[PDB]
């Protein structure tokens, strides 16, 4: 099951 | 910024002449992922060549496996050849039964 | 000894494209799903038969994910060509390893959550799944940005809870599949001593007789691989495959 990075670089 | 690709040449089987076997080209440790693998029977580029969907490893460096069939023979020649932005000119290896 | 990663590319494209963004998660170092941005239809797929289980919900959810990182990475993109003073007249390419270590109890072991710009380290969540190391001066804008914001506590709450309930679940559901091994068959070649490994899987293994070439696939899931030396004094093959270690030498 793969994720949703939160803030940007 | 530039890796160059590293190349082993190599059959699927351990070959005898006249029998069918399967020719890989395995392509790493190279950055950018664009790459052009061409593989050669004496030294014409065979038309029908599979590739590995784009795969990368721990150190971040990206690889492809690019594979055909061939039939080993006595004298025929196969060899694969690798375009890359990291190298001057297309880096061309022969297959070696031997390794 | 298991483990589930997630590796994700972002390679942007001159001119009016959008970059390509390609997905692969991996359960126990072998590809099960895959999403690429250039397919006919993007979606995830599943790459090993026992995640055929999985019904439409799943791959439905799944690819939400991969729509968002695609966007996520198209804007991280854009920051870096920034931060490195870049033109959008080349190609450039951001890349994602996250995911967990368990072990044998299946109790996680370790996260990881790591990041590179052009094919370099920029940035990485530490061990302790609460700071980041960052790679360069650049990195370290991201790094206080991400301070800033507690960014770090998403991340841990993924690795460990969802990372590891979604891995027993592949374990337990993949389990005749990633329980399997092929042994290896070996012979020997003169020259030069050369021993040879064939048809060997998973690509862990030992060969001791010395020159030893890159393990390398035979492209229907096996691995090669090969040891030689200088010169019947003299190999060993090494292979959780094996009922026991092969042992030989050359044959005439």
């Amino acid at each position: 099951a793969s994720l949703w990075n939160g803030p940007h670089l | 910024i530039q890796k160059t690709p590293q190349i082993q040449v190599y059959s699927r089987h351990p070959p005898e002449n006249g029998k069918p076997n399967i020719l890989n080209c395995y392509v790493t440790q190279f950055h950018p992922p664009h790459i052009e693998i061409q593989m050669l029977k004496n030294g014409k580029k065979i038309p029908k060549v599979e590739m590995s969907d784009m795969s990368f490893s721990k150190d971040w460096s990206f690889y492809i496996l690019a594979h055909t069939e061939f039939t080993p023979t006595e004298t025929d020649t196969y060899a694969c050849r690798v375009k890359h932005d990291s190298m001057a000119e297309p880096k061309t290896v022969y297959w070696d039964r031997d390794m | 000894p298991h483990s589930m990663r997630y590796f994700e590319t972002a390679v942007s494209r001159p001119g009016l494209e959008e970059p390509r963004y390609i997905s692969v998660g991996y359960v126990d170092n072998k590809e099960f799903v895959r999403f690429d941005s250039d397919a006919e239809n993007p979606r995830y797929e599943p790459r090993a038969p026992w995640m055929e289980q999985e019904g439409p919900e799943y791959w439905e959810r799944e690819t939400q994910k991969a729509k968002g990182q695609e966007q996520w990475f198209r804007v991280s993109l854009r920051n870096l060509l920034g931060y490195y003073n870049q033109s959008a007249g080349g190609s450039h390419t951001l890349q994602q390893m996250s995911g967990c270590d368990l072990g044998s109890d299946w109790r996680l072991l370790r996260g990881y959550l790591q990041f590179a710009y052009e094919g370099r380290d920029y940035i990485a969540l530490n061990e302790d799944l609460k700071t980041w190391t960052a790679a360069d001066m650049a990195a370290q804008i991201t790094r206080r940005k991400w301070e800033q914001s507690g960014a770090a506590e998403h991340y841990k709450a993924y690795l460990e809870g969802e990372c590891v309930e979604w891995l027993h679940r592949y374990l337990k559901n993949g389990n005749a599949t990633l329980l399997r091994t092929d042994s290896p068959k070996a012979h020997v070649t003169h020259h030069t001593l050369r021993c040879w490994a064939l048809g060997f899987y998973p690509a862990d293994i030992t060969l001791t007789w010395m020159e030893l070439v890159e393990t390398r696939p035979a492209g229907d899931g096996t691995f090669q691989k090969w040891a030689s030396v200088v010169v019947q004094n003299y190999c060993r093959v090494y292979h959780e495959g094996l009922p026991e270690p092969l042992t030989l030498r050359w044959e005439r």
